[PDB]
């Protein structure tokens, strides 16, 4: 089985900036039978390079495939807002045919620190016996963030989950959902609850809270 | 262009079908599990009813095709949760196709728009619905909690609040079920003045509930 290994696994680039993806191939690909396709959330992929350089059919000129044996690249020359998204090195010279992982070519914009916000569990849900406590980091950016919880100074895990969005449409920036769930008598067993946020847009860690 | 069937929710052990509607050429279905990369399951070319499936997959799957009606047909059984995934089909191109035996390979053009296929041992569910409260500008919410399956859709204001608006992908909890929120940043001053209502909608238990969130 030919591996493939894509790199970097994410690019971050800005608006008209170059782009240049890698595939590596554990074994020498047969002929430079490879394809490479891109793919968008939600969207199925789409063929942009077969046989290593050829252009398939109505995609724009600023994609260019090279490469042979075990190395080959896309490039795109300069990046406009339609060319983010994941993009897939596939070959089709040996049996089985095989996939890279996948490469995310995400925009990259000024650094923006998190607005962050705590939201305590509603009188509504306690009603149910559960409580959720949530945190948001709103419109940051780069991806990279931390939360922890703290219950009454005392650090938590294993018991919050997170969500973060896809960059967003106009900004280009991050948020990310932090939902820490307890028993409403564990809830009730404790006063403050409290996140605390570390992001590199931040001087020092943020943290909010509130008393039960 | 290639139709594909709806999306689908199956038990562990049971079997799904799914279909691929041409709107010649080998077709070939692939999978993407949440958040990973592409993995062949297998293809068919349909006028001749030559199959070859990946190792992994031997046994279990069944591809045909009905070129009276240029369908082709995916079927997968003893499924377990991890063959949940989207299931897309795709032609294989003629010109230059690589052959190995009765297996044909090549690059892979149009697609069918993808097929979810939910594999759980979880139950249909309708979500509960809990406001986040906002505490110059302020974030208030809605938490969509515990439903099943994918997805909710959320509105805010039934789709006049648009900007600044956060619906976050949705989380499986170890419990079966699933979870997200929805959040909006709007002015502070706009608290004591303005509604905001969250619209969440679950079809699969026909779940439509209106929640004024307010401090």
């Amino acid at each position: 089985e030919i591996e493939l290994t894509q790199s970097p696994g994410t690019l971050s680039l800005s608006p008209g900036e170059r782009a240049t993806l890698s595939c590596r191939a554990s074994q020498s690909v047969s002929s430079s039978y490879l394809a490479w396709y891109q793919q968008k959330p939600g969207q199925a992929p789409r063929l942009l390079i077969y046989g290593a350089s050829s252009r398939a059919t109505g995609i724009p000129d600023r994609f260019s495939g090279s490469g042979s044996g075990t190395d080959f690249t896309l490039t795109i020359s300069r990046l406009e807002p339609e060319d983010f998204a994941v993009y897939y090195c596939q070959q089709y010279g040996s049996s089985p045919q095989t996939f890279g992982q996948g490469t995310k070519v995400e925009i990259k914009r000024t650094v923006a620190a998190p607005s962050v916000f705590i939201f305590p569990p509603s009188d509504e849900q306690l009603k149910s016996g559960t409580a959720s406590v949530v945190c948001l980091l709103n419109n940051f950016y780069p991806r990279e963030a931390k939360v922890q919880w703290k219950v009454d100074n005392a650090l938590q895990s294993g018991n919050s989950q997170e969500s973060v969005t896809e960059q967003d449409s106009k900004d280009s920036t991050y948020s990310l959902s932090s939902t820490l769930t307890l028993s409403k008598a564990d809830y009730e067993k404790h006063k403050v609850y409290a996140c605390e946020v570390t992001h590199q847009g931040l001087s020092s860690p943020v943290t909010k809270s509130f008393n039960r | 262009l290639l139709e594909q069937s709806g999306p689908e929710v199956k038990k562990p052990g049971s079997s799904v079908k799914v279909s691929c509607k041409d709107s010649n050429e080998p077709v070939t279905w692939v999978r993407q599990a949440p958040g990973q990369g592409l993995e062949w399951i297998g293809g068919i070319i349909p006028a001749f009813g030559v199959t070859k499936y990946a190792q992994k997959f031997q046994g279990r799957v069944i591809i045909s095709a009905d070129a009276s009606t240029a369908t082709a047909y995916l079927e997968l059984s003893s499924l377990r949760s991890e063959d949940t995934a989207v299931y897309y089909c795709a032609k294989v191109g003629l010109r230059g196709i690589v052959m190995v035996g009765g297996l044909a390979m090549n690059w892979l053009d149009p697609w069918g728009q993808g097929t979810q296929v939910t594999v759980s041992s979880a139950s249909t569910k309708g979500p509960s619905v809990f406001p986040l409260a906002p505490s110059g500008t302020a974030a208030l919410g809605c938490l969509v909690k515990d439903y099943f399956p994918e997805p909710v859709t959320v509105s805010w204001n039934s789709g006049a609040l648009t900007s600044g608006v956060h619906t976050f992908p949705a989380v499986l909890q170890s419990s079966g079920l699933y979870s997200l929120s929805s959040v909006v940043t709007v002015p502070s001053s706009s608290l004591g003045t303005q509604t905001y209502i969250c619209n969440v909608n679950h079809k699969p238990s026909n779940t439509k509930v209106d929640k004024k969130v307010e401090p």
